[PDB]
């Protein structure tokens, strides 16, 4: 793909997300998720191999499907009020097909299947963007609209995000599906807190979006993409397993590392109006997360696999294309839990 | 190769006191080995260990104990000189509390 | 509501109904994903000439747009997942799974 | 008291800007300075705490743990550098860096006057402690500790916060000084119930209690000797100075809530002194040792009277010094034979005549031997129980007896005897070693001559 | 300017660098040939560049100074102790070849970043195209097992499908009795050891395979022994050849763009080399692995960048 | 020494290092400057001094 | 959210000239110092990643690090003392506002509150 | 005399395309090296 129409879909995408994120009419909205949708295709499609045609295909079918159904709830509420101001949005049945069109852009439970072969089909390149930049617009219009949110049905398809995430990433070896199904737990963690306060669910957004970019681009330094691959890095980068190691115990969310902000504050968010049974529960269930965190470090960083010996050449060359935000991530993705209160700031 | 890894064969122990008979167990080099051996057992044993004994054991009556003797003698002394009970049950003045109305 | 708007959503909600289904074909998928389309069209067209709102005649249109680019990128994959197996059948989107 | 805590954060740095052959010498002399500094916290008042600032505080309580810390710290270096003098510079500056952050993490968890601080440093402590254990043990069953010493920890301590954060929505504060001047009863309810078991259970597994002590042993064995000392000395102390100043506002309900876990800790006890005798390991005898010490401790809490307070406090730093000292002793012959069986060496006494009496020492004060502060605080709780219930003594005096049989068993099964007749590669004791030992020891007898700096405020 | 997307997006483009004398030759032959003369005299006549044999320290002329490193750190085989001892029990045998095929495929992609840059064309001695003729000979003579050749195949097919097929191939065609003559004039006594079942399985390996394969994508010149000294002919024949049935004429920019950003950064050139398939012949244990890494980094100027070596007298580097 | 041509040389890319000092210094008067100015409109709105 | 809708509110200022009326935060601020401290952890790693003496390697860039740091931070710390300012402001009016709401409840010493006593026994 | 270090049959666990391998899964097997599964002989 040439490079100015690979960087022109790229604008494109954030024109679309742009245009998502700064419409009050709905029909721009809309306009907005087909752009993105439309200019993201292609993207995955960068490198061609049988796999990425059938992550897009698949990425293609869902999101269709999901703007369909925002499409026929934007519809009805018309129907019931000649309103298109993206609002309160009274009508409960378009308010539900709305709530079920949005979780399956985001990934949410049940509607996670396409997260984690998709992830899995593309490029890590293209897999960053798809885990971090994909999420801005639909967490927009959920925020938005989210006083209107029945808490019941966003509280249940949060907890069944946890818990299948917690589950199926502690069954994977492949490092993009790890990913993904941590991405779709952090969805749920977001989600939850939703109903409630919308700065929290910026707050998990911003650090997950940080603590995501700064595995992502740590995978690319070290262009492994399976466990026993990444197993090889001590011999070669210490440093890079160091650091990786770092990143997955703030991932798994052990204090003081920066990925105890978001839940501790939801958690103390969901206590302040009587909801106590949740947050132990996510807690509980966080910490599947953070035990298949663990497992890859063990694998990683804190032992020492067999190598091999060609490996002796690699030893020679260096890293050349050097990315220039991966120390500030890695730096915001850990130390930066003493700066909590500066979350005010965010509404 | 009947084998499974290119490993190196596993080292047997290294004995501190083969090159060097006087060793202290802390290094390898001797001259760092006795210096470190000397400022353990110099800030292990003679500074922190008798110094901060004796300043512990000098340690200023901030707790309140002669101070508590020294009153309570003087309340005994005082009490009994009046005919007063040692100690009253009361700890505080029932002219100052005010109980419920009635229980019934 | 009158019979014509519960019809149109009925057409709505089978369209969706047979998208879901995926019996074998690819291309039936995108017909129904065309059909849901339609649906959409038919009933924001009659909710806007029924309350003569004048602005948003051209509404439908924008629409019918974007329809075009989804059936247009529909077909794009479709004829690279045909130049892969020869056949354009869903069973054989399966090298990845969860 | 920030004059205790910056010279830490400058012990990091001066650490990773030292010679390669001069790391050792500087951590050890500025970790001794730092501890004499840090012994002058025990000048406190008999009416309140000292206040230093609007977060730390020190409580007569808190400064024996404290100055415990600050001495551990270099006699876990002394016996760091003997088993890393093949390692590289980058890494042995590595392991001093876990080292110093665990006892920086210590020394602000011990201080903090507010409760989310405290949990937040309390759950700090877990990563060094992790990363020692899992990256410089020996055998492969390392993983699997740390695992456990992670989770039995996590998800003890989850719902912990939860309880806070509500607490601090209900009474509007979760400072100690605040906490403990508007106490107020707690009524009989489930959802008082379930407030008191989550603000308990964490300090419970962090004792560890009887049916929640299954990760100690693997995370004392499997860890490094650096590590075991850490986990023995101060990190089991979390959860009693935690359940000390947590059960404030847990009354009234504390005294229908305790009858499981006094039933538990009492059974435990005896259960962890009897598995003692039939043990062929030697750092898991030790392990098993530290657990049933930690259930006559919980025991003594859980009473809740000043004598048990005071028994408690002064059995805990005992507790400390003695396994410190233990493991250290283990860890000579086990360097030695490079093997961890107990029966495998035998008859040392003939061969090392000085570790025969440290291992005398050290097995005196394990089995409360008058006038120990060890027997102290033992002889408290017992006093305590006896008043809250005089049948108690029978458990109790059962755990002693066992406790003297399993101490002294080890004691004749290590050194006396007839040797092996086929180890001959028993060095003579090196002056590091003994003078570890002497800095384990001496100050057990220099405290029993002065207990009341570490018998705790309600002296 | 680093090439990179942006010099592509403006200005710099390959085609325009092509002056229609590219050409890469690759020269073949059979054990102890004169396809090495023959190669620099091509290389001489024609003014391109010559590419030596890529040998065991290939990697080693190319980064830091030429010289090369010490066998520990760098291949951790050697080609006397393969022809003392070919059956050793060590895993030798697949190690060296392995060694040899990373360093063929280095020689290469750094053969095609030259000519992509420069446009002056390359004459290698040898292709990867061309290493498994060895593999071959190695597996018929019992040398090394079917798991070696298997991952040799993995590795290949997994990295050769990046590049493109040199141009023409030269081959010099010796018979076996004249080889073995030649070797024993030679006169390198480990080189006597070498059996003539080894050279025949290597040229019936050759003629069966690699040039029935390569007449379908390139133009293949057989010569002989006699006919290998006149230079000059064999450069006639090269330059009055049709190159028209290669892949190279099928070439755009884009795609010259993306060969050029592979070709460079030889760690994705080397990423698939390491796969994590464990091999007794070239799995390493953690503790060696740790020890010779330790070794290699205390080198005198392999510790940090290649311009932050204080050691090899590098100054100002404060500033940098 | 080393056989290539080390992209980093002998000497510093001497535009970069001035663009970063430069950069560095003029944001920290800037700093500066808004400070005092910060402070100053402080105190003359709260009417202190 | 509570604050993302609010009268007098311009969209994208994140400094209104409200604002200017609270005291700036100091420059020796301990939150600075931690901004300027992540700075200079930043340029360390950077160090390390590029395999450079980790120390020495660049001070021009560690010093570029810190200062953008630090810059970024002042206006990050004033922008949340706006926040929190606002947030006590409203506070304060509305609970002047709403008397009824907030009555001010009798002042009852401990000598005529009646505590019931649990024995520890 | 060492600290134990893994092995390849330590290491192993960690190649086949899941963890904890069933019946069902254990004829699933891990995707090549690089994302290109080989072309398929497609008669057309
Ligand atoms: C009451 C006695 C009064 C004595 C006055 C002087 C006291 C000096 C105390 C010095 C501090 C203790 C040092 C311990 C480490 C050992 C150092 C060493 O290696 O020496 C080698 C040195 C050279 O020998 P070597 O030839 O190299 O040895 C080769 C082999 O190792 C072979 O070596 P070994 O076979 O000689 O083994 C060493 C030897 C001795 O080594 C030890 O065992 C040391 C440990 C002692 C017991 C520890 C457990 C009990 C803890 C009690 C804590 C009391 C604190 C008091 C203040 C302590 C201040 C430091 O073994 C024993 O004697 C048996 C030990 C069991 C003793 C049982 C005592 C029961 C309690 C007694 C009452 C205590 C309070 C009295 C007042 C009560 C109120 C009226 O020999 C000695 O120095 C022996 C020391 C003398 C024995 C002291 C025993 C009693 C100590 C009680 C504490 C001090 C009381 C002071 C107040 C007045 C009373
Ligand atoms: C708060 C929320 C924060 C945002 C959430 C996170 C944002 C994530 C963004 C994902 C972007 C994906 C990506 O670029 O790869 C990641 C990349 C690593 O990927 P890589 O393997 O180095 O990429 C290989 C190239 O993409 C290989 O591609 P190529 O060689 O074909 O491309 C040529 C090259 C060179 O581009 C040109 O030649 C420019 C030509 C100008 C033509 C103008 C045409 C205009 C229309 C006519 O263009 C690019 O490399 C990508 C340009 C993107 C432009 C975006 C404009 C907006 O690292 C980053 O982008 C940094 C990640 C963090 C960004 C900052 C986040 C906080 C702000
Ligand atoms: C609360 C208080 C503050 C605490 C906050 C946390 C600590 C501070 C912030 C942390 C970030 C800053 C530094 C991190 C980046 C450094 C990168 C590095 O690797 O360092 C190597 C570097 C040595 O490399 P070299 O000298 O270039 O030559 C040797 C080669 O590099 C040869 O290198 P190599 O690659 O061949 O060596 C192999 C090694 C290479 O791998 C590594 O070295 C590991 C790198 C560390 C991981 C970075 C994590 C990112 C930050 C997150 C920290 C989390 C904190 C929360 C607590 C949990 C801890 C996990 O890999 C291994 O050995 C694998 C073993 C597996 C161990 C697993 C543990 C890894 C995680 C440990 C993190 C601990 C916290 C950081 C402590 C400082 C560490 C430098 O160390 C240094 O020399 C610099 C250290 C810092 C210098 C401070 C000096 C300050 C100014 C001096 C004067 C002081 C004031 C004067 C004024 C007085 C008034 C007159
Ligand atoms: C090898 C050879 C052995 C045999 C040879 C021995 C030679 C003779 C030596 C034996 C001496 C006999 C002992 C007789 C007792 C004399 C000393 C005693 O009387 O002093 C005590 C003093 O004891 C000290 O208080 C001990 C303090 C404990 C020191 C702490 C240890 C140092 C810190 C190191 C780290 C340890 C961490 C522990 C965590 C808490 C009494 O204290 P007190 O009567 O009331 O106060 C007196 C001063 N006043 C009245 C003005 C107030
Ligand atoms: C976890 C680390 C995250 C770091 C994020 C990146 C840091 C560097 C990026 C540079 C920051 C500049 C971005 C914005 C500056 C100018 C734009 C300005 O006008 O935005 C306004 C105000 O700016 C933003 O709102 C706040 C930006 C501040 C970001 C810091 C928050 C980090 C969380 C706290 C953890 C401590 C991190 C420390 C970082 C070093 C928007 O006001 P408004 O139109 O009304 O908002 C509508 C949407 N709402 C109400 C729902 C929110
Ligand atoms: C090593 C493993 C140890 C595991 C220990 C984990 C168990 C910890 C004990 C339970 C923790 C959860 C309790 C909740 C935290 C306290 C918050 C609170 O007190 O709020 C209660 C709410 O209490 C609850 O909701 C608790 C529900 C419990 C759900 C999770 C159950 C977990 C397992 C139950 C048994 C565990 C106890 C014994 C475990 C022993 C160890 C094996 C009051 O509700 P309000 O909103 O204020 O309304 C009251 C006025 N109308
Ligand atoms: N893949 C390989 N396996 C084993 N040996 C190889 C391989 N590639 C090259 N060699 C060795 O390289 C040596 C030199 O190559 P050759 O062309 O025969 O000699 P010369 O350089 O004099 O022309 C040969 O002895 C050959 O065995």
């Amino acid at each position: 793909m040439n490079p100015i129409i690979y960087t022109t879909l790229i604008m494109t995408v954030m024109s679309g997300t742009m245009l998502v994120m700064i419409s009050s009419h709905w029909l721009l909205i809309w306009i907005g998720f087909e752009m993105n949708l439309l200019a993201m295709i292609p993207v995955l499609m960068k490198n061609f191999n049988p796999r990425a045609t059938e992550a897009a295909t698949k990425y293609f079918l869902t999101q269709a499907t999901a703007s369909m159904m925002l499409m026929m709830a934007i519809i009805i509420n018309l129907l019931y009020s000649g309103q298109w101001t993206i609002t309160k949005m009274f009508n409960p049945v378009a308010m539900t097909m709305m709530t079920m069109a949005l979780a399956m852009k985001l990934g949410l439970s049940p509607f996670h299947f396409w997260v984690p072969e998709v992830t899995q089909g593309i490029s890590l390149q293209a897999g960053l963007l798809l885990l971090t930049w994909q999420k801005l617009a639909p967490l927009s219009v959920l925020c938005q609209i989210s006083q209107s949110i029945n808490p019941n049905l966003m509280l249940t398809m949060a907890m069944l995000s946890i818990l299948i995430g917690g589950w199926g990433g502690l069954n994977q070896t492949q490092l993009r599906k790890i990913m993904a199904y941590s991405s779709i737990a952090h969805m749920g963690w977001m989600t939850a807190v939703l109903p409630y306060n919308t700065t929290m669910t910026i707050l998990n957004l911003l650090i997950y979006i940080t603590m995501t970019l700064a595995m992502f681009m740590l995978l690319i330094h070290s262009s492994a993409t399976t466990t026993l691959s990444l197993s090889h890095t001590w011999n070669k980068m210490p440093v890079i397993t160091s650091l990786m190691m770092v990143t997955l115990l703030s991932m798994g969310g052990l204090p003081p590392l920066s990925g105890f902000m978001p839940k501790w504050m939801i958690i103390q968010e969901m206590t302040k109006n009587e909801s106590i049974i949740m947050p132990t529960l996510m807690a509980m269930t966080a910490l599947l997360n953070l035990y298949f965190y663990m497992r890859l470090a063990y694998s990683s960083s804190l032992t020492m696999f067999p190598s091999t010996n060609n490996m002796k050449m690699k030893w020679q060359f260096e890293h050349t294309k050097q990315m220039k935000l991966l120390p500030t991530m890695i730096v915001l993705s850990t130390l930066v839990l003493p700066m909590t209160p500066a979350l005010s700031s965010l509404n | 190769p009947t084998i499974r890894l290119q490993e190196d064969p596993d080292p047997e122990d290294e004995n501190l006191y083969e090159k060097n008979p006087d060793s202290h167990g802390y290094d390898k080099d001797p001259i760092v080995d006795l210096w470190n051996m000397r400022v353990v057992f110099f800030f292990g044993f003679s500074i922190v260990l008798v110094l901060g004994s004796t300043f512990v054991a000098y340690l200023p009556d901030y707790r309140m104990q002669e101070w508590a003797r020294r009153e309570a003698e003087r309340l005994v002394k005082y009490r009994e000189a009046n005919g007063l009970p040692l100690m009253e049950s009361n700890c505080f003045d029932p002219n100052k509390i005010q109980l419920p109305e009635d229980e019934d | 509501m009158p019979l014509v708007y519960m019809n149109i959503i009925m057409a709505f909600a089978i369209a969706l109904a047979g998208l879901l289904m995926y019996r074998s074909h690819l291309m039936s998928s995108l017909l129904c994903l065309e059909g849901m389309m339609l649906s959409l069209f038919i009933m924001s067209t009659l909710i806007i000439l029924n309350t003569h709102f004048t602005l948003a005649n051209m509404m439908p249109i924008i629409l019918l747009v974007f329809a075009a680019c989804e059936a247009a990128l529909g077909l794009s994959l479709l004829v690279m997942v045909s130049n892969t197996y020869g056949t354009d059948y869903v069973q054989n989107l399966n090298l990845l799974q969860c | 008291m920030l004059k205790i805590i910056i010279p830490t954060t400058m012990l990091l740095p001066m650490t990773w800007m030292s010679k390669h052959n001069m790391i050792w010498i500087n951590a050890t002399v500025h970790s001794l300075l730092i501890s004499l500094i840090s012994l002058s916290l025990l000048n406190q008042l008999g009416e309140n705490s000292l206040n230093f600032s609007l977060t730390f505080f020190s409580d007569s309580l808190s400064a024996p743990l404290l100055v415990l810390t600050t001495w551990l710290l270099p006699l876990m270096l002394m016996a760091s550098q003997s088993h890393l003098s093949k390692e590289t510079t980058t890494r042995k500056k590595l392991y001093i860096t876990m080292l110093i952050l665990l006892q920086l993490f210590l020394i602000m968890t011990f201080t903090a006057t507010e409760l989310i601080l405290f949990y937040i440093l309390f759950e700090a402590t877990l990563v060094p402690t992790l990363i020692i254990i899992t990256r410089w043990g020996n055998q492969t069953e390392r993983l699997n500790a740390g695992l456990y010493f992670l989770f039995y920890t996590l998800a003890g301590s989850l719902p912990l916060l939860v309880a806070l954060v509500y607490i601090q929505n209900t009474t509007g504060s979760l400072n100690f000084l605040i906490i403990h001047y508007w106490s107020h009863p707690l009524s009989n309810s489930w959802s008082n119930i379930f407030m008191w078991l989550a603000c308990i259970m964490a300090f419970m597994v962090k004792m560890p209690l009887y049916g929640l002590h299954l990760w100690l042993p693997k995370a004392h064995v499997e860890a490094p000797i650096a590590g075991s000392m850490v986990l023995a000395a101060v990190l089991l102390k979390l959860g009693g100075y935690g359940m000390m100043r947590i059960t404030t506002i847990l009354n009234p309900l504390t005294n229908y809530m305790a009858y499981p876990f006094l039933m538990l800790s009492m059974w435990g006890m005896i259960m962890t002194s009897s598995i003692c005798l039939r043990q062929t390991d030697l750092k898991s005898l030790i392990a098993y040792s530290s657990v049933s010490h930690m259930a006559l401790v919980i025991v003594a809490i859980m009473i809740q009277t000043p004598w048990s307070f005071m028994g408690a406090t002064a059995l805990m730093i005992a507790h400390g010094l003695t396994s410190s000292m233990l493991f250290c002793l283990a860890n000579t012959n086990y360097e030695r034979v490079h093997s961890r069986t107990m029966i495998l060496a035998r008859g040392l006494q003939t061969l090392l005549p000085l570790m025969a009496t440290w291992w005398l020492v050290a097995s005196l004060t394990n089995l409360a031997l008058p006038p120990s502060i060890n027997l102290i605080g033992e002889l408290f709780i017992i006093t305590a129980s006896f008043s809250w219930s005089n049948i108690t003594i029978i458990l109790m005096g059962m755990n002693m007896m066992i406790t003297a049989l399993y101490s002294l068993y080890m004691l004749i099964t290590t050194q006396r005897g007839k040797y092996t007749h086929h180890i001959n590669n028993i060095k003579p004791s090196f002056t590091r070693e003994n003078a570890l030992m002497a800095l384990h020891i001496l100050p057990l007898l220099l405290l029993t001559l002065n207990p009341k700096m570490i018998l705790g405020p309600l002296y | 300017l680093q090439y990179g997307p942006l010099a592509f997006v403006l200005g710099e483009r390959t085609t325009r660098k092509l002056t229609e004398t590219s050409k890469v030759i690759t020269v073949d032959g059979n054990i102890c040939s004169g396809k090495g003369r023959l190669a620099r005299e091509i290389a001489e006549k024609l003014g391109l560049r010559h590419f030596p044999e890529a040998g065991i320290h290939y990697a080693d002329s190319t980064t830091g100074d030429g010289k090369p490193l010490d066998v520990q750190l760098s291949g951790n085989c050697s080609l006397e102790k393969f022809y003392d001892d070919p059956k050793s029990n060590d895993g030798n045998s697949y190690r060296l070849q392995s060694w040899l095929y990373a360093s063929r495929l280095l020689q290469y992609a750094d053969a095609l970043e030259h000519l992509l840059s420069t446009g002056q064309g390359v004459v290698l001695e040898r292709s990867i195209y061309s290493d498994f003729v060895f593999l071959e000979a190695m597996y018929r003579q019992g040398f090394i097992r079917k798991q070696c050749v298997e991952h040799y195949n993995e590795v290949k097919k997994v990295t050769a499908c990046e590049y493109l097929p040199p141009h023409v191939v030269v081959y010099v065609d010796v018979p076996v009795p004249e080889i073995q003559s030649r070797i024993q004039k030679k006169g390198n006594p480990h080189e006597m050891k070498i059996t003539a079942a080894y050279l025949q399985d290597i040229e019936n390996a050759y003629k069966k395979t690699f040039l029935p394969e390569m007449s379908e994508k390139c133009e293949v010149l057989q010569y002989s022994a006699r006919e290998a000294e006149d230079a000059e002919k064999v450069v006639e024949d090269i330059e009055y050849l049709k190159c028209d049935k290669g892949p190279w004429p099928d070439q755009d920019d884009r795609t010259f763009h993306r060969l050029r950003m592979l070709v460079q950064n030889k760690l994705e050139v080397l990423n698939y080399t390491t796969i994590p398939v464990y091999l007794p012949e070239i799995t390493i244990g953690a503790h060696q692995s740790d020890r010779v890494f330790q070794k290699f980094t205390e080198l005198p100027g392999r510790k940090y960048s290649p311009g932050y070596n204080e050691d090899v007298g590098d100054k100002w580097i404060w500033l940098k | 020494k080393f056989y290539i041509r080390e992209p980093p040389h002998g000497s510093p890319d001497w535009l970069k290092v001035g663009l970063t000092l430069g950069t560095s210094v003029f944001l920290w008067i800037y700093l500066i400057k808004q400070h005092k100015e910060d402070v100053l409109e402080y105190k003359r709105r709260n009417g202190l001094e | 959210t509570m604050m993302s809708g609010r009268p007098g509110r311009v969209p994208l200022q994140f400094l209104p000239n409200e604002a200017r009326s609270l005291p700036p935060p100091k420059l020796t601020d301990p939150r600075l110092v931690y901004m300027g401290f992540l700075g200079y952890c930043s340029g360390l790693i950077d160090n390390a990643i590029r395999r450079r003496p980790v120390v020495s390697a660049g001070l021009h860039r560690q010093l570029l690090y810190v200062t953008s740091f630090v810059f970024f931070g002042y206006y990050l710390l004033k922008r949340q003392d706006y926040m929190y300012a606002l947030r006590d402001h409203d506070m304060f009016a509305y609970v002047k506002s709403h008397p009824e709401d907030f009555p001010e409840k009798d002042k009852k010493t401990y000598g005529e509150i009646l505590e019931e006593f649990h024995p520890v026994r | 005399a060492r600290q134990w270090q893994p092995d390849v049959e330590w290491a192993e666990q960690f190649g086949g395309a899941v963890m904890y391998p069933t019946k069902e899964t254990a004829h699933w097997k891990p995707p090549p090296w690089n994302d290109v599964d080989p072309p398929k002989d497609t008669l057309v």
